[PDB]
């Protein structure tokens, strides 16, 4: 089940009335207007965590009571959601520098992270832009594809030093070989200087 | 909503200590930890120590047994004692709270920071 | 003194184009050269270009041949032509005055900063 | 050359003694209070640039007009530091210098002179990062070079295969490798080219 978000102008009253009514909860009641585009399909999860992002933005906070209900109160610019999963990282991994990309871009920005390794992102399309190239370089940084390199003389302790010393290699010091990791380009480079230590 | 005030920075020498303090407020209860990290200009902001809600504790390798990261939940305050300062500690060090939203999400609030310097 | 005032950022494709404008006002007559530097999230404030106040203009490596620097001295203002633009510019771009003092050094003034993101 | 160390020093104070100083003859319309150490010992140059930064911080500017005369109109210790640099112009850190003060909040100077010091006006902490990365930078551009020649591998080939994992450059004349470090780095590469070798 996935959710849509598309307000350009909306009154903040008709935002909440159309968000409580998506998601089966009464909505007790502030002042102001909404936009959102969601440039993601996203979850109830997601759904529901948007329109708090929105509503700690215009100055109020949410509180769930008795049988499902929500009591309202006071507490490159487009507004965009977008939800970037991450494949090959724990997502809290990120968070340090994501916390530094915000502390540049300015207010109204929020990242937020699913128990499901998916990070949230909602604010200018700018910010969000910027936080997608981060999130998705280094999460494609830690898929490097490995590479066993056997050694038929040097010690691969060495080799894995002289190389790390000079620069990922590691050593296996049980079948005498050197782990590279990297891409077609860089692995080729390695290979061949391994290559010329034998 | 939480909100963080950090403070203990200074000019220390290398060898010295500092104990850095950030008082929360909000929505104590949605904390499920709180950490520093510290940034010098022109590099990453980094971990330093953890503490999260169950007390348990978490540090950079750098930092580990000259940092302790602790707790006074009556003052609703996190501190970290650091000795043996060194050159590398040089940095502002912020002060982050990790919440638990209403939708089952987390979310970080962070203070604007203190500057740690350490001279040789 | 002298204070200054950055434009023009903002949102591109890889390709697009973008003109940055400084405005400079105060102690006009001390600025002895204008420079545009950027500064990413975790890198070093690098020098992009420079223009003195003969007119003479000096391009970073990585910039020459897409980015013009430029000046309108009836508006005190310099301007960056931002050509080609791909995503290793992304950046805050800062206009910053180098002015001559009374004593005979020198001394920089620049400005908060205009933002730009360029994606694939 | 010349010194200063003021303690909540009345503006006016400060004026007169910096003008007396310096020869000069100082006009006011100016109230504030001045603190300053002087960590080194300052030239006229200098020194008359610790005048006018001060001076600056406070709200006031000089008007320097006919015949000398000029018109007025722990970490947290304000000081004033020169720093002599030996190895690269001062300008190539004017960036990273403007990235510093940038986090460091306001107050603070960073002055250039054309005999290539830098000074620094501002508090002791600030003052100290700046004066480390300075110095770090520096005594990077001091590396020693080396030249290692090659009697059997080729000499543009080991620069290649080293300058693509990694300065080293080669010179086919005489079949030789330029390695440009420190005795931590070379004494490493050396051993890595003859073991190529
Ligand atoms: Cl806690
Ligand atoms: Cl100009």
């Amino acid at each position: 089940a996935t959710f849509t978000a598309n307000f350009k102008d909306t009154d903040l009253k008709s935002f909440i009335e159309t968000v409580g009514a998506n998601l089966n909860k009464t909505i007790i009641m502030v002042q102001g207007a909404v936009s959102i585009r969601t440039m993601t399909p996203l979850n109830e999860r997601q759904y529901y965590q948007l329109f708090l992002n929105l509503l700690e933005a215009q100055g109020y906070a949410v509180v769930p009571m008795e049988n499902d209900v929500l009591k309202v109160v006071k507490s490159g610019d487009e507004m965009v959601t977008k939800v970037v999963p991450v494949r090959n990282v724990s997502v809290r991994e990120l968070a340090p520098i994501l916390r530094q990309m915000i502390d540049s871009a300015g207010s109204g920005n929020v990242v937020n992270y699913d128990p499901s390794n998916v990070i949230m992102l909602t604010g200018r399309a700018s910010v969000v832009e910027r936080l997608t190239e981060v999130i998705q370089r280094v999460d494609h940084a830690g898929n490097r594809t490995e590479e066993v390199i056997p050694l038929d003389n040097a010690s691969a302790s060495e080799i894995a030093r002289v190389l790390e010393s000079l620069t990922q290699i590691v050593a296996d010091e049980r079948t005498n070989s050197v782990i590279v990791s990297g891409d077609p380009a860089t692995r080729d480079k390695m290979r061949r200087l391994i290559r010329r230590l034998d | 909503q939480v909100q963080l005030q950090e403070s203990g920075g200074g000019l220390v020498q290398a060898g010295g200590s500092l104990r850095l303090s950030c008082a929360a407020s909000g929505s104590i209860f949605s904390i499920n930890s709180m950490d520093w990290d510290r940034q010098a200009p022109g590099k990453q902001r980094e971990l330093v120590a953890t503490i999260t809600s169950g007390g348990s504790t978490n540090y950079a390798d750098s930092v580990k047994g000259r940092f302790t990261i602790s707790r006074d939940n009556a003052k609703n305050t996190v501190y970290l004692q650091m000795n043996s300062l060194k050159p590398e500690d040089t940095a502002v060090y912020y002060c982050n709270a990790n919440v638990k939203t209403w939708a089952g999400m987390t979310r970080d609030y962070w203070g604007q920071g203190t500057q740690v310097t350490v001279s040789s």
